[PDB]
């Protein structure tokens, strides 16, 4: 006969590539977004302008 | 500068073309305040000038007198009450800056003043 060699995910290196949670609703969210903001830093020139 | 000399008779030359083309300076000069402060590039600038109120309320960086005052050269201000003789009393006066025309072709000039007064009305 012939066995069947099991995987798991969280045992390869491939996972940290993705942050994975379940998320059992998610059959009934609509269009769902992430909110992200970010500042530039800025340095400081002279002179006339 | 350099070249200034030239560039003054230039724009003498530019401003008497200004009158025989009926195309006067007064429709060409809006006027400001006067400058207080400036920082200069190397032939680039950026001058500051009062718009309302009176001058000395303003600020200059130059830390030996902070405040300033008016200068006109007097060669050009012209008084008009003494001129006119309306016998009055100095009290407060108006100022204005007055333009001069002349025209006969290729025969023409501009003269500038400065007038201070009491007549709120010149004409």
């Amino acid at each position: 006969c012939s066995t069947l060699s099991l995987v798991r995910f969280l045992e390869l290196g491939l996972s940290v590539a993705c942050v994975c949670t379940k998320f059992p609703e998610l059959s009934y969210v609509a269009e769902g977004t992430i909110q992200f903001e970010v500042q530039q830093p800025m340095i400081a020139r002279d002179g006339p302008h | 500068d350099r070249r200034t000399a030239a560039r003054l008779e230039r724009f003498a030359t530019v401003l008497r073309a200004m009158i025989r083309s009926h195309v006067f300076p007064h429709r060409a000069l809006h006027v400001l305040g006067g400058l207080l402060g400036h920082v200069t590039q190397d032939r680039l600038a950026s001058v500051t000038c009062v718009a309302r109120g009176d001058q000395e309320a303003a600020r200059t960086n130059d830390m030996a007198a902070r405040r300033s005052q008016v200068h006109v050269p007097a060669c050009a201000l012209m008084d008009v009450d003494r001129e006119l003789r309306l016998g009055g009393d100095d009290g407060l006066r108006f100022a204005y800056l007055v333009f001069v025309y002349t025209q006969r072709h290729r025969r023409e000039a501009l003269r500038v003043h400065v007038a201070v007064s009491r007549l709120p009305e010149l004409g």
